[PDB]
């Protein structure tokens, strides 16, 4: 039993980690009630990676749900799923972190986090085996921002040896709360770089342009975007919720997709984005995965080289078929690909297709090109840091400019090793 | 050709045909390496423990 | 009689192991329960196939097997297999987290917690032997478990059973089936702590195998299952000269001494032939020369080469089958006219030849057809060392970058291991070239 | 779309079929250390044969049959013609040669002394700096400060008027089905001196050599370079015959029978990588009109006039021909 636990927080957080919850309990054949009712062997096989399984086999989810105000909270478990999740794992404040990082890192959050810490090792105690931990949180605000890296930093010092992952959703201007996300995000991503060994950038920019140029939802709202999130995480953990060979576990997959420990920033893809009964091929799978179009970051890949590739596919398909095709994208476009690491695109099948497809394909890249956005939220935080714009509402929590330029030095510097590999 | 040492049995035989002639460590050394790997492990987490006080 | 005892290291190791088990079992008629009518002299014997199985009271045949492995999960299903019978847990070993195919999370962080307890179950074994002769070490080269704890397995063998023999069964990486980058990485490291220790190893390339069974038994997307029969089928032949009546390598150290006049040079090549579909109803019947004749074809081999531009040391062919001396020299002369056969000048041209009546054993149900008469040649070429050519060229591309070598220093292990690794196989690679050309 | 490797930079054959298949825009030009490549224009020295082949999903194929050394090199070539039962030392078109370490040295001489005792032609010439002479002590001493000396043919067809030496060189293209393909056109390169049996001008017939020490360079046909549509009207002007029946079949039979020779060690048919490679052999006609073999050359140049004729040849029956895309050779069957 290699045990994964999960942790939601802030507001972000909390939404898209709820519809995680909701998109794999369906698949796993778990009701909002806990109760099993599938007919396939194969959702029960590996129901422990995220399952706890309780009195009258019931299965709890190994979820943590943080916030700094209960609001989101309160909405979980008026949700369809909320009453799914174990009571005692809601953890919240009253007070909130006003979309202020040093709020939930250094003040506010500082209150809070033992008792999370609590329930992280509770849940850990059980653990036959555990993996690691995967955090679903926004960059741009302050509870996920800013006390989920100071819940990062405090479980990677108890569980030193246990893989930290995380969903980490990127501020964009296109769906801003507030401008201070430059800030935030910054601040959160020297945090990531240091403590996490796998993270999802997951760019709301993105998000945004598929709602919008491809979707044809000309006003997207944060249902839309949260629906492509779950699908893309949905994706992106086939390989630890089903039987298979090929990234099975999270150090696996750290083995095969980080060949440098700052460079796990990945680029998740998912196809299709239909805006519906069409038969889907695998020609048409391959190809829509690796287009830019369907990538969750809003990076163009032939902008940079790709270091190493994860790729599923969901259905009743062809693995011949699969492996000639991904050979064929591989062989049509290897200029796209690092030469000096060799056959750094791995593929995994699994025959459980997601709900309402027949036939699906999941994207995981670290790519070089990347580094567009750490670029772009390293030209937004300078238009306003160089000003002093909106500082005081950090220093006013006892922070100092200097860790600001810390912070931009940090970034610059992942951004010049993204380009060392790119034209190496 | 030449045909050598012929053995039959029950269950086969065996031959040979020539066509032409021709023209560690100790356990001490190994527990050495063992627990020096485990040194630096302990090393390094010991610096990343100090990393995170600070 | 001499005992001999298997050892199988990770998922790779273990499930070849299992195929080949079973096929011994269907060879010797021994039942999964364990019990073997054929076999009078009951609780006890020294005849050949004791070599590899002890009797128990009641009449089992226990394999002298030792499985292992850091993950629980490939060794539970010999816990509940087919032929869970024939073992008793003491030769099941397993872990709770794996080495994430990382070499050094088998050989220094996770090994150095379970070695001790593996070499006293190997020792359980070996006290039940009269006159234990040595090993076969059943492992891949890609592998965090294959790789990693196998090296320290057979540096400790070394030190406890110095006068004994050992032999390896490799799977070298293919990206075909391969489930980890740094598999190249794995191989370099395990070969170089291994070179010392092991007398002969046989190397089974799965890219060779992969293509054997689609091309020959029309298999689009081969499974393990589908590879490990096939490889089950060449172990067997290789080791059938231990298990039965004979004159051709009847103990491990005939194999270093026909095989391996050089003791670094110890990866003979093994070809197999014939591969036949057991989907088609009626096939032509092969004969002598035509099987003879297979050996000489890249598309049969266990490492895809070419002998042509190479130098012999030694060559072994091991029938099994409908096969009579006579028609084996008529084969041998035709091919000899025909094909470019060079030895060195310091060895005889010449083939060692074993034949055993028994035709191959087909596993019910399986791919492989029942033939009359089958082939497998051992042959020290220095061709196989385009293998290694391969290997190292990948080294050279990630080690260049330093691609991936936190995950090996993060576990204790020092860079310059890495180095010192690739240097034995450049060496590796000038033996072979000066004995070749 | 098909991909290609570029690995030797000094190929002005394969810079033109390079530029050829890029013209297709059927093919795309990877780095020359991409794996990823359909087809290999490898380097001249240590090719590495071992890793091709093992790319799935791809059909590779190189430009060079791993194993051909044994024609293309001097002491490879004579001891080949030797020890083959399938030429033989009795082998007719091939000059009486031995090889010579700086060993064959007892039976050479036991063959020199044979000719000046019997009072006939004891010419020789030694190569690997070359050097003509009639006494086996000049020979042997000369390699001292791994060669081969062969008979000289003192005896050589000269063109007239000029009363010069001259060689001809053939290119033959063999593909992956082993199918051998003699290009329709050769050259002669002609010596533009009168040769004097009694200066290693008139006698070496080198492009090079009559470029910088030949004073009548380009007096007879341009650049020394002699056609074979007029090298044909000579003979049938000058002799009563033509081209094909005194010296191309002798030609095409010894194109033939070396390439069968080799054919069992060097053939691609059952291997998991493909190759074909151009050869340039180079012959010898005597007074007689028999024809005698020089050299097999293994990465061999083209004459100038030929080279756009020749390559696309060359993608054609050796490359489209496995990478098939959307005569001006006489195959020698066998
Ligand atoms: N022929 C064959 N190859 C296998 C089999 N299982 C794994 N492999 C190959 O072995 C290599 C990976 O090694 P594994 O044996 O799976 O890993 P391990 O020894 O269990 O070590 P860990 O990393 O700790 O899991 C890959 O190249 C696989 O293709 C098998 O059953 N048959
Ligand atoms: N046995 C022989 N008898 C008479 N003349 C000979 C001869 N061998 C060589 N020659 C003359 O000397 C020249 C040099 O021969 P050789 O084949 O060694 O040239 P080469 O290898 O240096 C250049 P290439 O690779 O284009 O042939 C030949 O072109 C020929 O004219
Ligand atoms: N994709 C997505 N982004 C969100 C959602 N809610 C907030 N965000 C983004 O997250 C940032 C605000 O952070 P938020 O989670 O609300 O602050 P917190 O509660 O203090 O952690 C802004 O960049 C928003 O665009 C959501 O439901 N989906
Ligand atoms: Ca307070
Ligand atoms: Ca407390
Ligand atoms: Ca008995
Ligand atoms: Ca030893
Ligand atoms: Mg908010
Ligand atoms: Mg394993
Ligand atoms: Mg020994
Ligand atoms: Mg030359």
């Amino acid at each position: 039993m290699r045990e994964i636990v999960h942790i939601q927080a802030g507001q972000c957080g909390n939404q898209i980690g709820a519809k995680f919850w909701e998109v794999i309990s369906d698949e796993h054949g778990i009701d909002p009630t806990g109760s099993y009712h599938g007919d396939s062997d194969l959702q029960l096989e590996r129901i422990n990676v995220y399952y706890n399984e309780a009195t009258g086999n019931k299965y709890v989810p190994r979820a943590i749900l943080v916030d700094l105000e209960p609001g989101t909270m309160d909405s979980v478990r008026s949700g369809p799923f909320g009453q799914i999740f174990r009571p005692d794992n809601f953890v919240f404040g009253q007070s909130g972190a006003g979309n202020n990082w040093a709020k939930g890192h250094y003040t506010e959050g500082a209150e809070l986090v033992d008792s999370v810490l609590d329930v992280v090792r509770k849940e850990s105690e059980s653990c036959d085996c555990l993996q690691g931990f995967q955090l679903t949180h926004s960059l741009g605000g302050g509870t996920g921002s800013g006390m989920g890296t100071l819940l990062i930093s405090k479980i990677r010092e108890e569980y030193p040896d246990r893989i930290m992952n995380t969903f980490s959703v990127m501020p964009s201007p296109k769906v801003s709360d507030t401008v201070v996300e430059p800030y935030n995000a910054t601040l959160s991503v020297h945090q990531l770089v240091e403590n996490t060994d796998e993270t999802y950038c997951i760019d709301n920019e993105a998000l945004y342009d598929i709602c919008f140029r491809t979707l044809k939802l000309t006003t997207p709202t944060y249902g839309d975007l949260n629906h492509l999130v779950s699908a893309t995480m949905s994706g992106v953990t086939t390989c630890l919720r089903f039987p298979g060979q090929l990234n099975a576990d999270l150090r696996k997959l750290a083995v095969n997709m980080v060949p440098f420990p700052r460079l796990h920033f990945f680029m998740p893809g998912f196809a299709p984005l239909t805006s519906q009964y069409r038969a889907l091929t695998v020609p048409e799978l391959t190809q829509q995965m690796f287009d830019s179009k369907n990538m969750m970051a809003a990076c163009d890949p032939r902008h940079g080289r790709y270091l190493t590739v994860a790729a599923i596919f969901r259905g009743r398909m062809s693995m011949k078929e699969v492996d000639e095709q991904m050979l064929n994208v591989q062989n049509k476009n290897s200029s796209y690909f690092v030469e000096w690491i060799p056959n750094n695109v791995k593929t995994a099948v699994c025959d459980i297709p997601p709900r309402g497809l027949k036939m699906s394909a999941t994207f995981i890249g670290n790519s070089t090109a990347i580094q567009e956005l750490f670029k772009r939220i390293s030209e937004q935080f300078t238009a306003m840091f160089r000003r002093k714009a909106f500082l005081h509402w950090y220093t006013g929590e006892g922070m100092d400019e200097m860790e600001f330029t810390e912070a931009e030095s940090n970034m610059n510097d992942l951004v010049s090793e993204y380009q060392q590999y790119q034209d190496a | 050709m030449e045909v050598i040492e012929l053995n039959k049995c029950t269950s086969g035989q065996s031959f040979e045909v020539i066509l032409k002639p021709p023209s560690d460590p100790s356990l001490e050394e190994i527990q050495k390496k063992l627990e020096a790997a485990e040194e630096r492990r302990k090393y390094q987490e010991a610096e990343l423990l100090k990393h995170l006080a600070e | 009689m001499r005992e001999c005892i298997s050892i199988h290291v990770g998922q790779a190791g273990v499930q070849i192991g299992n195929a080949c088990w079973e096929l011994y079992c269907l060879e010797h008629g021994i039942q999964p329960d364990g019990q073997m009518p054929s076999d009078k002299t009951i609780g006890g014997g020294d005849d050949s196939f004791n070599t590899f199985f002890s009797e128990t009271g009641a009449g089992k045949h226990v394999p002298r097997a030792v499985f292992v492995d850091l993950e629980p999960t490939v060794i539970d299903e010999v816990r509940t297999g087919t032929y869970r019978q024939l073992f008793h847990p003491e030769q099941l070993i397993t872990g709770k987290e794996d080495a994430a195919n990382n070499y050094a999370r088998g050989h220094y962080t996770i090994g150095k917690e379970i070695i001790d307890l593996v070499l006293d179950r190997i020792r359980k074994l070996a006290d039940q032997c009269t006159g234990l002769q040595g090993f076969l070490v059943f492992h891949s080269f890609g592998g965090g478990t294959g790789s990693g704890f196998t090296s320290l397995l057979m540096e400790r063998l070394s030190v406890d059973y110095g006068k004994k023999s050992k032999l390896e069964f490799s799977i070298y990486p293919a990206p075909q089936v391969s489930t980890a980058v740094v598999e190249p990485y794995n191989s370099i490291l395990t070969t170089h702590t291994t070179l010392e220790h092991s007398d002969c190893a046989f190397m089974v390339d799965n890219e060779a195998i992969y293509d054997i069974c689609r091309r020959n038994l029309d298999i689009e997307r081969p499974t393990y299952t589908n590879l490990n029969r096939l490889i089950s089928q060449i172990v067997s032949s290789i080791t059938a000269s231990l298990r039965f009546d004979g004159a051709l390598n009847v103990d491990l150290t005939e194999f270093q001494t026909n095989l391996v006049p050089y003791p670094r040079i110890h990866f003979p090549l093994a070809t197999y032939a014939p591969v036949i579909s057991a989907e088609k109803a009626y096939h032509e019947q092969l004969s002598v020369a035509e099987i003879t004749n297979a050996c000489f074809e890249p598309a049969n081999q266990m490492v895809k080469c070419d002998p042509r531009h190479g130098k012999y040391m030694a060559c072994c062919l091991l029938y099994r089958g409908d096969v009579v001396p006579k028609d084996v020299n008529a084969a041998i002369a035709t091919i000899k006219t025909k094909r470019s056969i060079q030895f060195v000048d310091w060895c005889p041209t010449g083939f060692k030849v074993g034949i055993n009546y028994q035709p191959p054993t087909v596993v019910p149900g399986g791919d492989l057809a029942k033939v009359q008469r089958a082939v497998c040649m051992l042959s020290n070429t220095t061709a196989i060392a385009e293998a290694w050519a391969r290997l190292d060229h990948k080294f050279d591309l990630m080690y260049a970058k330093r691609a991936f070598v936190h995950w090996y220093v993060g576990e204790g292990m020092e860079e310059g291991e890495f180095s010192e690794a690739r240097e034995d196989m450049a060496a590796l690679e000038k033996d072979y070239e000066e004995v070749g050309v | 779309m098909y991909t290609f490797v570029v690995r030797d930079e000094n190929s002005s054959v394969y810079a033109e079929v390079s530029r050829l298949l890029l013209a297709t825009g059927q093919w795309k030009r990877l780095r020359k250390d991409n794996p990823r490549f359909n087809l290999m224009l490898g380097e001249r020295n240590r090719l590495p044969f071992g890793r091709l082949g093992h790319e799935p999903g791809l059909v590779q194929l190189v430009n060079y049959y791993r194993g051909a050394d044994k024609l293309c090199r001097k002491a490879s070539l004579v001891k080949l013609i030797k020890t083959s039962p399938e030429l033989s030392e009795s082998c007719t078109w091939f000059p009486e040669s031995y090889v010579i370490y700086p060993d064959e040295r007892e039976v050479f001489l036991a063959a020199y002394n044979r000719r000046r005792e019997g009072r006939e032609g004891n010419v020789w010439i030694a190569k690997s700096g070359i050097l003509i002479s009639s006494e086996a002590s000049e020979l042997l001493d000369f390699i001292d400060e791994v060669h081969v000396i062969q008979k000289y043919l003192e005896k050589p067809l000269l063109l007239e008027p000029g009363h010069r030496k001259f060689d001809i060189r053939s290119w033959v293209l063999v593909d992956h089905l082993y199918n051998i393909y003699l290009y329709r056109e050769g050259v002669l390169r002609t010596s533009s001196e009168p040769y004097n049996s009694a200066d290693k001008t008139c006698h070496l017939t080198n492009h090079c050599i009559q470029k910088e020490y030949s004073k009548n360079y380009g007096r007879y046909e341009e650049g020394n370079e002699m056609f074979f549509e007029e090298f044909n009207q000579y003979l049938m002007d000058a002799l009563n015959t033509t081209l094909e029946n005194s010296i191309l079949l002798q030609i095409k039979h010894i194109i033939r029978s070396c390439l069968m020779c080799i054919e069992p060690a060097i053939s691609t048919k059952h291997l998991h990588y493909q190759s074909f490679q151009l050869f340039g052999f180079d012959f010898m006609v005597d007074e007689e009109l028999k024809v005698w073999l020089i050299e097999v050359n293994g990465a061999p140049a083209c004459a100038q006039k030929l080279y756009a004729e020749l390559c696309q040849g060359i993608v054609d029956v050796a490359i489209s021909s496995v990478f098939p895309l959307a005569s001006i050779f006489i195959k020698l069957h066998h």
